[PDB]
């Protein structure tokens, strides 16, 4: 009907940023219905209000190597799907 | 602000 | 034949840079049986190789927006398997 | 860069 539960599996950053991104992504998934839309909207408003640059993704299975700034990241799985999210610039 | 980190879900 | 069929949907780089990823990839899956494993595995051979900084990523489904330099740009699905490299240091 | 680009199975 309409399963979704957080389960963060490492952040390193502020707790409303890293908070922000939960929510960020709950409404993305809310908006868009396909993780290529739901990272790259995350990604945006992370950009363009947290400043540049943001690297996001999202998925329901997906391992991945990955290397970012310091105090700007964050992971967490949603329901049937994961959240990535990390600035990289 | 550099650190490399894996991720999976 | 095994299945384990590559698959190139997008390349922005060197021709033997983004077959070597092809490879990376298909040697990297055959040792580790974990994307997340071979994303690690083929990230720090291109940073080794060609030198920091490249995400790579490995899953059986999922979505992202990266931003990446220029000439190291590539994905493509090996093995029904999605496998995206880039550098966006 | 080149430019941005989103990656989707």
């Amino acid at each position: 009907m309409c399963d979704r539960k957080a389960v963060i599996k490492n952040a390193d950053m502020s707790e409303e940023m890293q908070q922000d991104s939960v929510e960020c992504a709950t409404q993305a998934l809310e908006k868009y219905n396909i993780e290529k839309d739901i990272a790259a909207h995350i990604k945006k408003e992370f950009d363009k209000k947290y400043n540049p640059t943001w690297h996001c993704i999202v998925g329901r299975n997906f391992g991945s190597y990955v290397t970012h700034e310091t105090k700007h990241f964050i992971y967490f799985y949603l329901g049937q799907v994961a959240i990535l999210l990390f600035k990289s610039g | 602000m550099s650190c490399d980190k894996s991720t999976q879900t």
